[PDB]
């Protein structure tokens, strides 16, 4: 309910096009309490299923040949950082054995482990593929603020869509 | 305090048909029932 | 040894051993492994020489159990970094075995070989002065149904058994479920295991086992006829049939002729084919990949790229 | 950094305090003296609907690593010392992030309320340092004088807009 939250907010923005492609989800445990209300919330475009991305067999039922792309989240609250980026990579390899032509998307804790998805025979980030490594931005994005402050929140503000808004008054925020 | 809290913006269609796809083949089938059983 | 001492030594035909042992991990029990491979049946300038790759708190543990052995040699490192197997000259082994001593520490039915698997993809990825996609793994398995990873170019279905997945019917997986089978084999007839042990431990008999059992350690002896004549056993090898000896029959002609050639000659009894997986193809390909036939029925047709095992003397 | 953004609240005494808003509004991220890692979670919408948007970033934030550079980082794990050439001595022509202040003589001529569009032509044609956002002082609006050094980003002020001379500047010098 939370890691969904700030995807999904950003994905089916009102300021995109009508970019219609947001109609899936996949993950072993059963979803809980209010992530039915926020899937029910867009009932339209969400479309979950039970099931286990190391299945072959639930990977065919999802129709992941006919899908664009592939994002994988990784939960950046673990107790052990370098096994969850560890086990990320062979949901990667799963993947990449069924179908080896798909855009994959990951994002990775570590930076050391970012090297292993080059070893995959057909991961080609020249085609799309790309890992998203939490600590080497993290760390790069306050590292340069050391620089000139405020480029952390200055570059943290270019990715996510954000509508114009109009402010009367002449508080600071007005310019902001 | 709260800003101007939010913005008033949906755009949706039920895709096509969905819930009167349900439910309009549901009631041909207990019409086809109800009169076999009538 | 460190990796500057490793690369000023040079290593060929070797065999290379990549264990992911940990401080409290539970003993694999390596001197299993090192025993066959130091039978009396080769001579001293044909052994393998073993290097173990591996954390060195592990090692300290095992390696009581095994110092009384002739070639062997640790290099303290994590087989998943590069330049330690670069070290070690990996493109010339003859073996790379990946072992896991954590097999229970994560009860997670799924995500329980990830660090075995990762080490082989970094070997087939290497590149030297070729690719590695050549070089000889056999990398056991915790959980057989994880056996689809290994390659790129199979055909993955979890309802398929081991003995029909392409990695093992190679003889690149091995995982230990295989042994399951042995009980029944066992109870329909007691011979059969006692003809294993001996020809896979290196011909471990009830009287060396003895002595095993009270000192714990190998005990060097002081040499004599009677022992001397005692190494005198066969022991399994692959022939090519790219040699002068068999390179005449090697171009269409039937295994029959073969096997009563190799026996009559040199008593070497020939017992299964090696087979090149694309060798039935017209169309050239680069798959050095290969699978096992075991006794082919005498009428049988050989190529010249096809290998061969057999148990040849020891002289 | 933090770990749960909710926590925000308590960096700043002079705040306004409400659980409902978004980091992005609060004032302590919009001074840039705050970073979650949770805004981060954008970056995968970025990232699948343009490819091209992670590669700027990374050169931009990295220090300019390399596909070929982190290939041996991958193979040796540390950073290898090199010899000095011709060739590796040209490469270090990149810019770089820099502020400014507009009481240096090349600018204090401009700081008393000429418009941003100006600036930016000077700048670029006479330095080639592309000026890209300013940084204004949070009280500057006021015309009662205040002891707030704190400050808040602007981004690409639109041509027309008037400066102050205690504003910064954001720019990307050139290397000499």
């Amino acid at each position: 309910l939370e890691s969904v939250s700030n995807f999904l907010k950003d994905f089916l923005h009102k300021d995109r096009d009508d970019v219609n492609v947001e109609i899936v989800f996949l993950h072993n445990i059963s979803p809980n309490l209010e992530l039915e209300a926020l899937f029910k919330r867009h009932f339209t475009q969400v479309e979950f299923y039970q099931g286990s991305v190391l299945n072959p067999h639930d990977l065919a039922r999802v129709k992941i040949e006919s899908a664009d792309a592939c994002l994988i989240l990784a939960n950046k609250y673990c107790a052990d950082p370098d096994a969850e980026d560890a086990s990320n990579i062979m949901r990667v390899i799963s993947i990449k054995n069924y179908h080896p032509k798909i855009r994959i998307i990951t994002q990775m804790l570590q930076y050391h482990n970012k090297a292993h998805l080059l070893n995959i025979p057909s991961w080609n980030w020249k085609e799309g593929d790309d890992a998203i490594c939490l600590a080497e931005l993290k760390l790069g994005f306050i590292a340069q603020s050391c620089l000139a402050q405020g480029l952390s929140t200055m570059l943290a503000n270019l990715f996510s869509m954000r509508s114009f808004i109009k402010i009367e008054e002449d508080t600071w925020q007005k310019y902001y | 305090k709260i800003r101007d809290h939010d913005l008033l913006d949906k755009r949706k269609t039920v895709t096509a048909l969905k819930a009167g796809e349900d439910k309009s083949i549901r009631l041909g089938l207990f019409l086809i029932i109800s009169g076999v059983v009538s | 040894l460190t990796r500057s001492e490793a690369a000023m030594t040079v290593l060929s035909g070797h065999v290379v051993v990549c264990i992911f042992g940990d401080v409290s991990s539970a003993l694999i029990g390596l001197r299993n492994l090192v025993m066959p491979l130091r039978a009396s049946n080769f001579h001293y300038h044909e052994l393998k020489h073993i290097v173990f790759v591996g954390s060195i708190e592990y090692l300290k543990r095992e390696w009581e159990t095994l110092h009384n052995f002739p070639k062997v040699s640790i290099l303290p490192g994590t087989p998943l970094s590069r330049a330690d197997l670069r070290a070690v000259n990996i493109n010339l082994c003859d073996m790379c075995v990946i072992l896991s001593a954590n097999q229970n520490n994560i009860d997670d039915t799924s995500l329980q070989d990830k660090e075995c698997i990762l080490a082989s993809l970094n070997i087939k990825s290497m590149q030297f002065d070729t690719t590695g996609v050549n070089i000889p793994i056999i990398t056991e398995l915790v959980n057989d149904t994880n056996v689809q990873f290994l390659d790129q170019d199979d055909d993955d279905d979890p309802d398929t058994e081991l003995y029909l997945t392409q990695p093992f019917a190679c003889g690149t997986a091995f995982a230990v479920s295989v042994l399951d089978s042995l009980m029944s084999a066992t109870y329909f007839n007691d011979n059969i295991l006692t003809l294993i042990r001996t020809l896979v431990t290196g011909g471990a008999t009830p009287e060396l086992e003895a002595l095993i059992a009270e000192e714990n350690a190998l005990r060097g002896g002081y040499s004599t006829p009677q022992t001397l004549a005692n190494r005198d056993r066969c022991r399994v090898a692959q022939l090519a049939l790219l040699d002068g000896p068999f390179a005449d029959l090697g171009d269409g002609g039937c295994y029959g002729d073969l096997f009563c050639k190799a026996l009559k000659t040199y008593n070497m009894l020939c017992f299964g084919i090696y087979r090149l997986r694309d060798a039935h193809l017209s169309t050239p390909s680069q798959c050095t990949k290969r699978y096992v036939i075991t006794n082919p029925p005498y009428e049988f047709e050989l190529v010249p790229t096809d290998l061969i095992f057999c148990l040849m003397q020891f002289d």
